[PDB]
RNA sequence: AAAUACCGGCACGAGACCGAUAGUCAACAAGUACCGUAAGGGAAAGUUGAAAAGAACUUUGAAGAGAGAGUUCAAGAGGGCGUGAAACCGUUAAGAGGUAAACGGGUGGGGUCCGCGCAGUCCGCCCGGAGGAUUCAACCCGGCGGCGGGUCCGGCCGUGCCGG
RNA sequence: ACGCGUCCCCCGCGAGCGCACGGGGUCGGCGGCGAUGUCGGCUACCCACCCGACCCGUCUUGAAACACGGACCAAGGAGUCUAACACGUGCGCGAGUCGGGGGCUACGAAAGCCGCCGUGGCGCAAUGAAGGUGAAGGCCGGCGCCGCCGGCCGAGGUGGGAUCCCGAGGCCUUCCAGUCCGCCGAGGGCGCACCACCGGCCCGUCUCGCCCGCCGCGCCGGGGAGGUGGAGCACGAGCGCACGU
RNA sequence: AGAGUGGCGCGGACGCUACGCCGCGACGAGUAGGAGGGCCGCUGCGGUGAGCCUUGAAGCCUAGGGCGCGGGCCCGGGUGGA
């Protein structure tokens, strides 16, 4: 049952999208992974900038 | 300021009951157990709250005075009256009459105090 | 002050401040301190509820 | 049995506001007191505007506030604006006012503290006028939404002077078969 | 900003200002009156005519 | 929010909010565009006619970096600059001409829509409608070109 | 509103000293508990963890409905199943 | 090499997830028992007592199965032993039986038990009989608080004004 | 129908009282029986008798049906989420909002900050396939005359219209001229939102003739009047989140 | 309920949970479907009742009472032990 006048699209879901599920759970993790490798980093190199 | 908080303390607080279409405040200064703006000491400047004693002696007042705005305990000033219901009744009423304090809650005084009188008659 | 009335805190035990306490309180590393503390501002029976 | 139609029998209209906010409704209740009280229709329109939300009115402007206050028969004379008054950009010259409202933009506060303008707020001017002496009683232009361009007739109708819900407007979206002459017809 | 100055709308509404020009309160209730048959009662038909 | 829903208002119907004779079934159109031409005409041609067929050349590798041009109107000219170069072209009796970049703002078209006060100032842009270069030749001002 | 008092900060030991400092606005805000509800009703939401059911538990069994008759109500059943 | 993916395994932590027909099918000697000639299919299943103090002693009877004792706070926890729901059967007591049976309305009769009724609320003001309490109007001393010290003084405050 | 000092057509306060067919029931009248089986029992246990009384859900216009399924009971059990919208409601700032990605500082995978991390979305400007263009003008002089030197006013006009402003005056005390404040009002306008039309402007195009311009004097470029069509201008309003349909 | 210029005493109820109160009138059927309110109830999260009790928490029956126009609740008696 298609309503009145509105707008139209091409909704992607025809293909089982259940199966590629590929959602954000590590967003603070990959930056305290980062922040870690970056002071990791910055403690290798002693003399030298964090840019270099 | 006055009227501002008294909506914010009727929604949810600890001294109020809802249970058998019961709807009423337990505050201390609200006399006779009744939720209204009028029956109310804490958000106004004028205060009378009649309560008993430690002992069975009378009557004990707790009177507010003009400096206390931010002030739970040096505001307020206790003092005892151990004498007959006649004279105790005639010097409450002379507080609220001359002094000119609060001259709002008369009769509800007096029918709190014969009934603090009334439970501390001993019994027989 | 009515809200704190209606939440249960013991407010009569503060006689006049929105408290604030001079800057030697981080000073203190003892609990038995903190208590001694605790009995000076009289604020002892909110803790004890 | 009576034939009462009872479709029309409560008043669709709002008794209390849907807001919930401490400093509007003491207000509300105020002017409840001063509607009831005072004969005139003043309080009784300033009581409607506070039943009328934020999406019953429409957000005035600065430059039509001022080309209404250029008309004449109101030289010094203050306008009760019950909406907010938004700053409008396109303005040079500014003189003093007196203005009153809820909400003033940023911009448009420091334009009227630099004409040298007296910011004040509702119970000082009810205390001024009870019944509305010596105010001017303004609103905004309700038709200046986009969904009016909805409002309407419906498309794909010869003489339909309304903008359709189309997803991207471009060269090739709706315009080859009901646009052109050649191909098919046009309406 | 705050939306009102002056926070205290008895004192607002027991200022002269406001109390000068206003109607008095008609506070007077008035119940239904219960409609006696005047050609079976005497004295209600005398005062009507 | 379950409790705030009209699922738990109707629990005690046979249908839910669905009607008696014909109940929520799966498909009773079709999926979606189905059947467009022969029996959703009557809904898709009366409201959005237009998309069937083609129309214009069919330009491929399209971009939008070259079609990107933003307009600019003379009667928000002085919003862009602050209000001290305001006082300072009232204040030259002279008529020093104020530089007003439109480049740094972000616009390439001068357009001339609303009212300008009478005082010069000069505008460097890339492009300058004919009305606007009118009202700039009467008002007073140069038109500086970039390219 | 605009008008501050002026607050006597006391000292540690209980008694009052003489240092006195001037009141905050922050203490003359307006209060807006609907905000405040509706951000500790949000952030009370941003510190959980999601569960789930396991998906595959249901689908590894295989079975097939026979259809009407049998004595069965319609439901498809377990095939074989010496058990 | 660098930031990218991890549903299996090696070590953990946490949870607004579920709680013995639920949760992995499997919380226990679970792909185990079992079925099919085979590729294969695939179960049922927790709660004694804190502590076994697990019942010695007498009798009936071939033994099974009873009747008295003992333990413990209680067997009201008796070897398939947390508590003890309905559908179902029987027993003790009460009622009815020539228009299966039952229900909705009006009451009538008998009992189940409940009223702690079986000599039955009183309260304010005035007067009288004999009473008791050193106890009141009124006046000094000390302490506390409020109306407004109208027009006593000085600080403080103002998204006030005018300045240096 | 009932003292007179005050206008004829014509011969401004009395004191008390009794009782009431006078704005919804009272008695200032009464009697009995009760401490070992009587008093009250509507709710609930059983029985008797009077009236009514086709077995619950589905189908169809029409079902209690010789239309369908139902031996009984405990437990379980059947419009859920994301994405994209149309509308309604709440908050914030406002021509802006939004950090949803990035960086810096047990509960806390909480939280704070960035503004030269606003890179970027949306919208205040439309019309065209595109080459492109682009959203008022009016008044007075120099010149029966085209172009330009000057000054001034400025986002249109008419009608219906919320509410305010002014007021022909009025609003009672042994006497009369007589002051500011307060209320109402004959009548006249500025006219709020909104509605109806006439407009003016822009863009693609048809018809009509003419005026201008030059480092590059032409198959050059610009302009005027009347129509046609436009999801247009007529003085911003949207953005981000939460819920429901 | 106006204002000015001149010729013995020490007394008087309810009220106003202003998201509360009552006054005066009209009407009471209705499936599908839509709108509003539940001091109706189950299980969980953040606070709160100086909350509860081995001298009985929770759950199960009942010829006992009353509260309801309702979704349901309270104690009288038996089981029961956190």
């Amino acid at each position: 049952a298609p309503s009145r006048n509105g707008m139209i699209l091409k909704p992607h879901f025809h293909k089982d999208w259940q199966r590629r599920v590929a959602t954000w759970f590590n967003q603070p993790a990959r930056k305290i992974r980062r922040r870690k490798a970056r002071q990791a980093r910055a403690r290798r190199i002693a003399p030298r900038p964090a840019a270099g | 300021s006055a009227h501002l908080q008294w909506m914010v303390v009727r929604n949810c607080s600890s001294f109020l009951i809802k249970r058998n279409k019961q709807t009423y405040s337990t505050e201390p200064n609200n006399l006779k157990a009744r939720n209204s703006f009028r029956y109310n000491g804490l958000i106004h400047r004028k205060t009378v709250g009649v309560e008993p004693a430690a002992d069975g002696k009378g009557v004990v007042v707790v009177m507010k005075r003009r400096s206390g705005q931010r002030k739970p305990a040096t505001s307020y000033v206790r003092t005892t009256i151990n004498k007959n219901a006649r004279a105790t009744l005639s010097s409450i009423r002379h507080m609220i009459r001359k002094n000119k304090y609060h001259p709002d809650l008369r009769m509800a005084a007096i029918r709190r105090a014969s009934a603090i009188l009334r439970s501390q008659k001993p019994v027989m | 002050p009515a809200l704190v009335m209606s939440k249960g805190h013991r407010i009569e035990e503060v006689p006049e401040l929105p408290l604030v306490v001079e800057d030697k309180v981080e000073g203190y590393k003892k609990t038995k301190e903190a208590v001694l503390l605790l009995k000076k501002l009289k604020a002892w029976n909110d803790i004890k509820k | 049995g009576v034939d009462i139609r009872h479709n029309k029998d409560r008043k669709v209209r709002r008794k209390e506001p849907k807001s919930q906010d401490i400093y509007l409704r003491l207000l509300v209740k105020l002017y409840r007191f001063l509607a009831r009280r005072t004969n005139s229709t003043f309080n009784q329109v300033v009581l409607k505007r506070l039943f009328m939300s934020r999406t019953n009115r429409p957000p005035l402007s600065l430059s039509r506030m001022i080309r209404k206050m250029k008309l004449p028969g109101r030289e010094n004379k203050t306008a009760v604006v019950v909406g907010t008054v938004t700053d409008d950009v396109r303005v040079q010259e500014v003189p003093k006012l007196k203005v009153c409202a809820l909400r003033v933009t940023s911009r448009a506060r420091s334009r009227i503290l630099k004409a040298g303008g007296k910011i004040l707020t509702f119970d000082q001017l009810a205390l001024d006028s009870p019944k509305g002496r010596g105010t001017v009683l303004l609103s905004g232009p309700r038709k200046g939404r986009e969904v009016y361009r909805h409002f309407g007739k419906a498309p794909g109708t010869p003489h339909s002077h309304t903008k359709p819900y189309v997803r991207s407007k471009g060269r090739k979206f709706e315009r080859a078969r009901g646009r052109r002459a050649s191909r098919g017809y046009k309406n | 900003m705050h939306k009102m100055l002056n926070t205290d709308l008895s004192r607002i509404l027991k200022s002269p200002e406001i109390q000068r020009a206003l109607r008095a309160p008609r506070k007077k209730i008035h119940r239904r009156v219960l409609k006696k048959n005047p050609l079976k009662n005497l004295r209600i038909m005398l005062k009507l005519n | 929010p379950s409790r705030l829903r009209k699922t738990r208002k109707l629990r005690g119907h046979v249908s839910h909010g669905h009607g008696r004779i014909g109940k929520h079934r799966k498909h009773p159109g079709g999926r979606g565009n189905a059947g467009g031409m022969h029996h959703h005409r009557i809904n898709f041609d009366k409201y959005h006619p237009g998309y069937f067929g083609k129309v214009g050349m069919r330009h491929y590798h399209l971009k939008r970096n070259q079609s990107f041009c933003p307009t600019v109107n003379l009667d928000k000219l002085w919003t862009l600059v602050s209000e001290q170069t305001r006082v300072n072209a009232a204040k030259n009796k002279t008529g020093a001409a104020p530089i007003i970049d439109v480049v740094r703002s972000g616009y390439y078209k001068v357009l001339g829509k609303g009212k300008l006060p009478k005082q010069p100032v000069i505008v460097k842009a890339k492009f300058f409608s004919r009305r606007a270069e009118e009202k700039i030749k009467g008002v007073g001002g140069a038109c500086v070109l970039v390219a | 509103a605009c008008a501050r008092p002026l607050i006597s900060v006391y000292s540690e030991k209980g008694e009052s000293s003489g240092k006195n400092v001037t009141l905050p606005a922050v203490f003359k805000a307006p209060i807006r508990p609907d905000i405040v509800n509706f951000v500790h009703t949000n952030l009370r939401k941003n510190n959980r963890q999601p569960y789930a059911v396991s998906e595959l538990a249901g689908h590894q069994t295989s079975a097939e409905s026979w259809g009407t008759g049998r004595a069965v109500a319609r439901i498809p059943r377990v095939r074989g199943g010496g058990t």
